[PDB]
């Protein structure tokens, strides 16, 4: 048997274990370890927006109860259900 | 300001009569044969030696170490006014006992001691003691005055205004002596220093709710609100005087082994005064709160940032302001609509061109999880097409003149009438008017601003209502003036509650106020000016309101009048960020000053101030919960935390939030630094930006830049924060908490945290809330319940702990019920002695402990 590797922040800086990616705690000073959560103050969340142009939003707007992406994927656990409106 | 519009004491005939009586031998005498010790009170007749008028003294000892003194005519021609609806309950009395007697003296004991009251018969005098320590004297300088109702003392004129005064001179007055007291505080509202000045060489402080256009600083003119409560502080004791009178009142303060004398003079009503005997100032807080109630728990959103001006012009403007906050990464909870949103200043309406679809506007704001505030003033345009005016006329709910016609004055919509808010029928009508069917276009995220409720009357004497206007029950306006605004505030707050079926907590801002206004929402200091000295005076003005129970206080950020220079606006945002009510507002003729309209360096410093305020919302919320339950002020003078440090007795360029944070905002243009007094023997303070520790007592010189807000955390405290700043407080209220632990020199710290749903009464009707205690001692941080009754379903968890003043541990261990023992990673900066514990991950509702090995 053979195992697996860790994650390094895109700003060099530090390298964290792979279970600390998207674990809802900010570990990289550039926010790069939490692309899918609201944990980092300087992170970004990527709206694929498959039916329109893609968009980046602030990490603070992930699961804030407000629909920021037209595809609605920034709200996945907030109690706000966002409809797809990229049309 | 135009001073000639407002009476001096010499121009107030009852103030002139009363103030001409100078300290000397009082002609009043107690008739000890009439003494009657009753179930609740001691009643004894008083006699004026010359005029033979007979008065009744009602003297009561009260639970919680208070005394109540009431004096009224024995056989009056007509009943005098006694202030209703201010006291939350009939105060529980304590039994009085005659424990000593003379031929000129009776000594009374409250219950079984140690408080005693000595009644001297000739001349009339009262002394209050703890055991044999003299606390307070009443009528010691013989200034008691009680003008009995007889069959400029009568018909009187000021400028062009006539007061028919059909009952003639009826004023009442009384003096109080405070041995050992050199510092007194309170009786807002005045644009003056926190420590009240002696009035001997000038005017007395005036308590009369008045609309003072472009009011000026450092003077005793009456402003919009009146709280007749004075606090006296010394190294040894704290006392409070509560003069329960709703009529125009003047207050003289004189010095004299050190002793301060206080004299109250009111135009009508009875003498009704509460003596709150401490001994600590927090005892005085508790004593006053038991009388007039506590600060209403604000809905969480109302502690965020409010963006306002006169006026946002239409729905598109409101939505553009909303979007500008998000486009510029600035949090904001509420956008305000001033008087131009209505149809020609007909309140409860909407301008059909500029606000044609208010429900849609409110829906767009709700989708951003923001709120709106609409102004509703108590003057009603005289207009037969205006349904509100028609119903109030047809039901006889307006204030009336002596000839029985409805009073008509001038205000924003021109000729206007004034509902009689002292009439409970009017308040019930007003409250029902806020239902979603009556107030068409309103929605659950619309709240209310009551302005001009002194009431302001543009063509009236001193810009208010005629003295001889007639209210419910036949009382004159001179009798009720200072609680008119309170009633508007009360009836509006009740309307927001009832429109929700009794579920939603209200938010109402009011300009005029009285004792008890803390129960109904927020107040602010009115129309200030965009100048550096008005920035400075917001601290002592709100501090004076905090000491008398009104914790939800603020001043217009940036100044109402004129255009602030960018550096002043930045400093005002930093100042306002650490004051309870945090609203930017501006006059019709000012330039637009939404915070993203400035150059980037000023924007960044304002954004940083907004981020700090939002991160501290769990802290502000808990302080307001403590205010709501105990009656303790949120914003505090330094002498409240350090009653024995005499060098703090006058400080007003610094304040504290609770017991944990000391604030010294920069309040001078071009400042290179500030001088920060850090008090407390063996006390340490942490610079919350640099984590640098400082020992008290000292005056620290702190260099500052544009973005500096000098804030220090006290050792021995724990401050909770939401480090994930979002666009509004609704977005944040389920986010994880970070705990900031400031270690005392003994390695200890404590703090509380209140949580609920953020906006309903479920905390009180269903006990749906959490009150946590966090305590650190040894090397162990422990979370326990501070109120077991409180249970709440919430996803909030502890994501981080920051400990200031700690060494590097060898290991960090977490234990919580229901979980295995867990190990936490950590970071330690040896230069600053700051320990960061990574992701504890524990629910905020769970008991847990973290141990540093
Ligand atoms: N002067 C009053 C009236 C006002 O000018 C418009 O209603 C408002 O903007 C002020 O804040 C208030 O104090
Ligand atoms: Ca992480
Ligand atoms: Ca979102």
């Amino acid at each position: 048997y053979e195992e697996s590797k860790p994650f390094t922040c895109l700003d060099g800086t530090a390298t964290i274990p792979f279970d600390q990616v998207n674990d809802d705690y900010c570990d990289c000073k550039d926010g790069s370890d939490e692309p899918g959560t609201a944990a980092c103050p300087n992170g970004s969340f990527h709206c694929t927006n498959t039916g329109y142009k893609p968009l980046y939003i602030l990490s603070s707007r992930v699961n804030d109860g407000v629909c920021d992406c037209c595809d609605g994927t920034d709200e996945y656990n907030s109690g706000t259900v966002c409809e797809n409106t990229c049309r | 300001v135009d001073r000639s519009n407002f009476k001096t004491c010499d121009e107030s005939s009852f103030c002139k009569r009363q103030r001409s009586i100078r300290p000397g031998l009082s002609p009043y005498r107690a008739l000890l044969d009439t003494l009657q010790l009753g179930p609740d009170a001691l009643t004894v007749h008083l006699i004026h030696e010359v005029t033979k008028v007979l008065l009744v003294l009602e003297l009561q000892g009260l639970q919680k170490d208070m005394t109540r003194i009431r004096i009224d005519e024995l056989e009056p021609r007509r009943p005098r006014y006694r202030v209703p609806d201010v006291l939350v309950a009939d105060p529980p009395t304590a039994r009085l006992s005659v424990s000593g007697r003379d031929d000129n003296s009776v000594e009374l004991t409250v219950a079984e001691g140690p408080y005693k009251i000595i009644l001297t018969a000739q001349p009339f005098r009262l002394d209050l003691l703890e055991d044999r320590s003299l606390l307070l004297s009443v009528n010691a300088r013989g200034l008691m005055a009680f003008e009995h109702q007889r069959a400029g003392a009568w018909e009187e004129t000021f400028k062009t205004h006539s007061d028919s005064k059909p009952y003639g001179p009826t004023s009442v007055g009384l003096d109080f002596s405070l041995p050992g007291m050199e510092h007194v505080y309170g009786i807002p509202e005045h644009a003056d220093s926190l420590r009240l000045k002696v009035t001997e060489g000038g005017e007395p402080y005036r308590l009369y709710n008045l609309d003072v256009f472009q009011y000026e600083l450092n003077n005793p003119m009456a402003l919009y609100g009146s709280v007749p409560v004075l606090l006296a502080h010394s190294f040894h004791r704290d006392l409070g005087i509560f003069w329960l009178n709703a009529a125009e009142t003047w207050v003289d303060i004189s010095s004299n082994t050190p002793q301060t004398d206080i004299r109250w003079m009111s135009e009508s009503g009875i003498i009704d005064v509460f003596l709150m005997l401490g001994p600590s100032v927090f005892d005085v807080f508790r004593q006053y709160a038991s009388l007039t109630g506590t600060q209403a728990l604000p809905p969480l959103f109302s502690l965020g940032y409010h963006q306002s001006r006169w006026n946002y012009r239409d729905e598109a403007d409101v939505l553009e302001v909303d979007q500008g906050f998000d486009d510029h990464n600035m949090p904001c909870d509420v956008i305000w609509l001033d008087i131009e949103h209505a149809d020609g200043k007909r309140y409860f309406t909407w301008d059909p061109t500029r606000f044609p679809q208010p429900l849609n506007m409110l829906e767009h704001l709700a989708s951003k999880r923001r709120k709106l505030v609409a102004i509703v003033d108590p003057h009603i345009k005289v207009d037969s097409g205006y349904r509100v005016h028609e119903e109030l006329r047809n039901h006889g709910l307006y204030v009336k003149t002596r000839d029985g016609s409805d009073y008509e004055g001038w205000c924003w919509p021109g000729s206007a009438s004034y509902p009689d808010f002292t009439n409970p029928r009017m308040r019930a009508w007003w409250s029902n008017m806020f239902s979603f069917d009556n107030y068409e276009g309103s929605a659950p995220n619309l709240y209310v601003w009551n302005d001009m409720n002194e009431p302001s009357v543009f063509n009236g004497p001193e810009v208010t209502m005629l003295k001889d206007a007639v209210h419910y029950g036949g009382w004159e306006h001179r009798d009720i003036h200072n609680i008119y605004g309170l009633y508007v505030h009360m009836a509006t707050a009740d309307g927001l509650i009832q429109r929700s079926g009794g579920i939603e907590r209200p938010f109402v801002l009011s300009r005029a106020f009285f004792s008890g206004s803390q129960r109904f929402g927020a107040v602010w200091t009115g129309d200030n000016t965009a100048e550096w000295d008005h920035l400075k005076i917001s601290i002592p003005m709100c501090l004076s309101l905090a000491l008398v129970g009104l914790s939800f206080c603020g001043a217009d950020v940036g100044g109402f009048f004129k255009n602030p220079e960018p550096e002043l606006l930045v400093r005002w945002y930093q100042m306002g960020a650490y004051q309870p009510f945090f609203r930017a507002h501006a006059h019709l003729d000012t330039g637009r000053r939404e915070p993203w309209l400035l150059a980037s360096q000023y924007q960044d410093a304002i954004r940083d101030a907004l981020f700090q305020r939002y991160s501290l919302l769990p802290f502000w919320y808990t302080l307001f919960y403590q205010a709501h339950k105990e009656g303790f002020p949120v914003m505090r003078p330094l002498w409240v935390q350090y009653p024995e440090d005499m060098s703090t007795f006058s400080i007003e360029d610094q304040f504290m939030l609770g017991d944990a944070l000391l604030i010294h905002p920069v309040s001078d243009a071009g400042a290179h630094g500030v001088q920060v007094y850090l008090p407390g023997q063996e006390e340490v303070w942490y610079d919350i930006q640099s984590y640098q520790k400082h020992h008290g007592p000292q005056t620290l010189y702190l260099p500052v830049t544009l973005s500096s807000i000098p804030v220090f955390q006290r050792g021995g405290t724990i401050v909770p924060r939401w480090m994930r700043v979002r666009r509004s407080s609704d977005c944040m209220k389920d986010d994880p908490i970070t705990l900031f632990v400031a270690l005392s020199p003994q390695g200890t710290a404590q703090g509380e945290l209140f949580l609920d749903d953020g906006h309903t009464f479920n905390y009180q009707t269903r006990h749906e809330f959490l009150l946590r205690r966090f305590s650190f001692s040894g090397s162990t941080l422990v979370s326990s319940s501070a109120d077991p009754k409180g249970h709440l379903e919430t996803p909030i968890w502890i994501e981080r702990v920051v400990i200031m003043g700690a060494g590097k541990p060898a290991a960090v261990v977490l234990q919580t019920k229901g979980s295995p023992e867990s190990r936490l990673s950590f970071q330690h900066d040896p230069e600053t002695s700051v320990l960061i514990l990574r992701k504890p991950g524990v629910s905020v509702a769970s008991d847990w402990s973290i141990h540093l090995r």
